[PDB]
């Protein structure tokens, strides 16, 4: 109630936390809602909503797609862009993309199939067309 | 690396949400079915401050009556809690006591967040007007929902901010490690090729 009483308050230290894309060039950014397909269910899932990057290194010139979720920027899509991969529209939906992908987001290797829905038909094109852009000089 | 770890315990009447709300943290997912929390199903939850990752391992347990298990005794040794009702049904509020009630029984002054989950829908039948339990026993009260994701990092936000006294703390973007370049496993390759057929058939939850 009020007035003084004890609580248990753990103290912890200041520390500076790197994002990881300290050393890359962004090439595209713009809000989108990230789903993720549950084979055991036939469903596709919410996964994150927030921004969508296409990341350059500048040195090495690797290249992949991170995204956070807003508000607690959480990790929900983490994965280099390989030439075999396939970006396709998603038929049974409007504005939206489809393509698989090794992702890292929960910190560990995942075969996912993916599907990207931005707010206009005109970035959807903008990212297909980046995407595609990367694909073709590896 | 988590820094410090947090028993969490979350309270309220079925079918408020509760175990939408931490699924929507843990996969970023929003389950519309309702399927009722048998006794409790402990998840952890990571947040990246600018003072180390924090983990609160998150007792989501049940609001049914027949399905209530241990009830209060989930609650031992609980550092927190967030109580959660529903601001379409009057009665999670009217029971919103009895929660807070059973749970300082066990735990005493620990930090508590009241939510009041769903206002994304229209027919608001607990306006803020008369939600006032915050006011009579000193706790934080959030507007939430989980379905459009208002306010949903709060009650984690100000329960840190509680447990390890420090007003300005802030979530931050966890470190994206760069990721290597795997090779897909050929064995595996036509069970890939299936899903994504039949996912290229199903549309998005909206
Ligand atoms: N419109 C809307 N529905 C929501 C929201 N949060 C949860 N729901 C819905 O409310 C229902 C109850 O969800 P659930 O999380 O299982 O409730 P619970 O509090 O865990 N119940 P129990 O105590 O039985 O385990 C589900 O149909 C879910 O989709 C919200 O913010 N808005
Ligand atoms: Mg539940």
């Amino acid at each position: 109630g009020p007035g003084s009483h004890f609580e248990p308050i753990v103290s912890l230290p200041e520390v500076e936390v790197k994002s990881g894309e300290e050393d890359e060039e962004i090439l595209f950014k713009e809000r989108a809602k990230l789903y993720r397909w549950d084979r055991d269910v036939s469903q596709w899932k919410e996964r994150g909503v927030g921004d969508i990057k296409i990341l350059q290194n500048y040195d090495n010139k690797q290249v992949r797609i991170l995204m956070r979720r807003d508000q607690v920027f959480k990790v929900c899509a983490n994965h280099v862009i390989t030439k075999t991969m396939e970006l396709k529209p998603l038929n049974v939906s409007n504005n939206a993309l489809v393509w698989t992908a090794s992702d890292y987001a929960d910190g560990e290797a995942k075969v996912e199939q993916l599907a990207v829905r931005f707010k206009t038909k005109e970035v959807a094109d903008c990212f297909k067309k980046t995407f595609e852009e990367c694909q073709q000089n590896l | 690396e988590p820094q410090v770890q947090f028993k969490l315990v979350l309270v309220g009447d079925g079918g408020t949400g509760k175990t939408t709300f931490v699924k929507r943290h843990l996969t970023g997912e929003f389950e519309k079915k309702y399927v009722a929390t048998l006794g409790v199903e402990v998840h952890p939850l990571v947040f990246h401050t600018n003072r180390g990752p924090i983990k609160f391992n998150v007792w989501d347990t049940a609001g049914q009556e027949k399905f209530g298990g241990l009830r209060d005794g989930y609650y031992i040794q609980a550092q927190c809690a967030i109580i959660m009702f529903d601001v379409t049904s009057r009665v999670t509020y009217k029971n919103v006591p009895n929660w807070h009630r059973d749970l300082v029984r066990v735990c005493e002054n620990i930090p508590i967040v009241l939510c009041g989950n769903k206002v994304d829908i229209k027919d608001r039948k607990v306006k803020a007007k008369s939600i006032v339990f915050h006011r009579k026993k000193n706790l934080q009260y959030y507007d939430i929902s989980a379905k459009s994701n208002y306010n949903f990092e709060k009650p984690f936000l100000w329960l840190a901010r509680k447990l390890i006294g420090d007003p300005n703390l802030e979530f931050v973007a966890m470190p994206a490690l760069a990721p290597p370049e795997v090779v897909m496993d050929p064995a595996l390759a036509a069970q890939y090729e299936h899903d994504l057929e039949v996912a290229q058939t199903t549309a998005l939850p909206d």
